[PDB]
């Protein structure tokens, strides 16, 4: 299901879509996840360490990162956008999953104010970039679990 | 058929040496036997055509790195395709006449050699043709050109451009009127122009064979040779079937013959082939 | 592009005079079509768009793809300015292209309410999303020769 | 921009996009780099020296100007904004980049005549001009620099 | 066996595989193969010329 | 006449070289051509070549 | 291997060109001979010139 | 239309009795012609055609060439009439056809254009110095397919 509003944690400070995109895109692109059932996804994306980044494995279907975590490396930049609060979202579902993209709201960890980096995990985390994301001369917010919006 | 309501008894006639029939036909636009046939087994065929090619070397370099780039070929696809001709033919008919049965057999040979003939030249790279020579050949070159230029030297110079290429090529494929009209041609010095001599040739020209085909068209030489830019490969080899229990045969009494062949088409060039175009 | 907007388009037709650009701006002067990757076979075989997105491997010659069926494009996307009433599908290689930048009208193929693709052949397809994406929010007619926006 | 931090051959020093456009005071939307991944003091470094062409690839990523057949990686005036940061030290182009179809100055030509393509050096080294993706404009730089603008 | 058209899934895949599927290889365009060729290992090499002469 | 003219020294000798590990590949699965040569000059006797231009 | 020829026996000396033959070789001209004459004219023409160094 | 004023839904032949209501002489209501309900044989077609050499079945019933070769026998060259058949749009279950001497209209692939005859190697042709001659009631209108008389 595909509604406007931003979630893949907790919801807390801003995240809200309600036009879609900062590049000019009204953006719904629907596809699979290849991740079947077996998470704490089956209730929802919420709570720390989960995914909020996603990258294509160079298809049109979505899956966490094949991406080295110790070396930079090219992301296809979707997220995977509000599909009805606590019920299923991202990967780990066997069903269509709805993701958008373009400045999207992303997923943090660890308390930090700013300065942030991407992990190749699937999810964005405090760190020092010297390599690593930035939006501007630094990178929006990094506290623990929750949705910033960009 | 010895009924009298169309046909006569006067196209039916008796050979044996007396009272003696025609049926003879003439050949052109060939190029089959020449090539060379080998067998394959497949169920489609990959040819190489080479594109235009961008640079990643240019000479302006001698401190400076690299730079990213192509040398690109593009690969066609030929599906396994069915050639054959028919005739059909009433058998009383074929008896009576005598030459005809013999002659139906050499027909459905010369329409098979045609249809070969006409796909293989004809277009570019295609997936309901076998299409070749024309994609092949490279243009015409205007530097060989002059005013008032001799229509024989010009296929002397066409003959330097191919080897170029690196290529074998080691005759000289015309259009029946356009070499006549060539060889026709006499300076006002009084020389053939072809070759230098005040004797009949058979047609040489670079001291090369010609072979006439007339699918190549007015105004066209094209100087290759066959073996080394084309190639069959055969998934079945030639076999003649004549079946009467067919739905027509039934109809009324007659035969039908089959001639036929099943091919893929192999081309051992990518670009090798050229032509020049006449302006004499 | 990663847009559409539907309902009839913008605006009727394979042109649109109230947008001109959205990524970038626009390209003065067509080019040639050549299938392939700009070959000196100029028809028959598969590419060539008859309406749609171009790609340029060469400066001064346009084509289509033949790497990557039933996914997007990669690189570079270009609309075209008219060729009006002509339906995406076959090949239409050996004719001038008039090419402008992203922002204009072009002409699709396949079922409404779906998400489309670009096939090697010159064709588009769409269907239910299990390896489709990209395309803005879905408002795609059944009917075929819709104009969409990208 | 910064002219004159360039070595023998048509080449300029690196380009921050200031001018045009500048993401500290704004934030858009983010893609990733699909060159880069070296330089310190953020990466981007050898990723482009002062600001190619940047063109969307499969999903959202961005990267230089690459390839010359299948899809030419690089093309249109949709360009990658640097920020402010440190020249030839702070470049940004092996991060995740915002980009914009607005921004000076835009570098294009390579080392020796041609427009120029980027390697897997940030700095530029000499394509074609008429087999590979043309924007229009033609280089009449002589040797030894002297500015370019797309 | 028989398309009926120019447009082909086989197209994008091999339908045969041969090393040969058609070729070119230049020797005369080439300077390197003509002259004589001894190795040296150094970054340079000196030479000194000859300026110009009037002669007589 | 070439051969005593010139001669081509050789620091390397011409080779491809063939890499499907590095950043780019890592980015996006790719795989790089490699061909290089490094190369020097030697003129033994080059003021017995004539150059000439063609007029036509 | 055609660049490593083209730059050191030809090209023009420039930022990233060299040119060490071209540069030093002896004039020669066919135009004293004749201005305007077929291409074939030229190479035989052309001959001549270097029996006067001692090539024959 | 479907019947009266041309004929549709056929794929031997098209559109006949044009002028409007029966003319012929001798004629009832016809009789059938056969080659899509199959005749005994059809001579020539050196491209796609279903025009061959037709003959009398030694009356007013005509249909497709039952003899052999290409000789002297009487009869008129007839305008060819083509109805439509009773299935939707595939052939059989045509209807019988009445035989126009003079009627409208069929294309025309002699010598002149109210001029022509029918000939071994299929369609329509002009003459031969040693047998027949050119002299017909082809009608206006040209088209050469498996479809025809449009």
């Amino acid at each position: 299901p595909y509604v406007r509003l931003g979630y893949e944690g907790i919801l807390n400070g801003a995240h809200d879509i309600d036009v879609a995109g900062l590049n000019g895109v009204e953006q719904l692109a629907g596809k699979f996840a290849t991740i079947g059932a077996n998470g704490v996804k089956l209730a929802g994306d919420n709570g720390t360490n989960a995914v909020g980044l996603f990258r294509e494995d160079l298809g049109d279907m979505v899956n966490a990162s094949e991406k080295a975590s110790f070396y930079f490396r090219g992301g296809e930049y979707y997220v995977n956008i509000s599909r009805t609060s606590l019920t299923a979202a991202g990967i780990a579902a066997g069903d269509e999953i709805t993701c958008d993209a373009d400045g999207k709201m992303i997923k943090f960890t660890g308390t930090g104010k700013a300065l942030g980096v991407v992990t190749h995990v699937g999810e964005y985390r405090a760190g020092n970039m010297y390599e690593k994301a930035t939006q501007g001369v630094t990178d929006t917010d990094t506290f623990i679990g929750f949705i910033m919006y960009v | 058929m010895s009924q009298l309501s169309n046909q006569e008894k006067e196209y039916l006639i008796s050979k044996a040496l007396e009272t003696e029939e025609g049926r003879v036909a003439l050949a052109q636009a060939m190029a089959n036997p020449i090539r060379v046939s080998l067998d394959y087994q497949g169920v489609g065929r990959k040819l190489l055509v080479v594109d235009p090619l961008p640079q990643g070397a240019l000479p302006v370099y001698d401190k400076d790195v690299d730079a990213k780039a192509f040398v690109i070929s593009k690969r066609g696809q030929v599906p396994d395709q069915v050639i054959e001709g028919d005739r059909i033919q009433v058998p009383t008919f074929e008896i009576v006449s005598y030459p005809q049965v013999r002659f139906s057999q050499v027909k459905e040979r010369r329409f098979n050699v045609i249809d070969r003939a006409q796909q293989r030249a004809k277009a570019d790279i295609m997936a309901v043709e076998d299409a070749e020579i024309f994609s092949l050949l490279e243009g015409a070159a205007t530097a060989v050109n002059a005013v008032t230029i001799s229509s024989g030297g010009l296929q002397r110079a066409a003959l330097t451009k191919a080897f170029q290429e690196v290529e074998k090529h080691d005759l000289v494929v015309t259009k029946i009127v356009m070499n006549a009209s060539a060889f026709a041609d006499i300076r006002a010095w009084g020389q053939n122009e072809f070759d230098p001599v005040t004797q009949h040739e058979v047609l040489q020209t670079g001291l090369f064979g010609h072979i006439w085909t007339a699918d190549i068209l007015i105004s066209k030489k094209v100087p290759q040779n066959t073996v080394y830019v084309l190639a069959d490969p055969e998934f079945v080899g030639v076999m003649p079937i004549r079946q009467d229990i067919q739905v027509i045969p039934a109809d009324k009494p007659e035969e039908l013959r089959l001639g036929w062949v099943i091919y893929e088409e192999l081309g051992l060039a990518v670009v090798n082939s050229l032509a020049i175009a006449k302006i004499s």
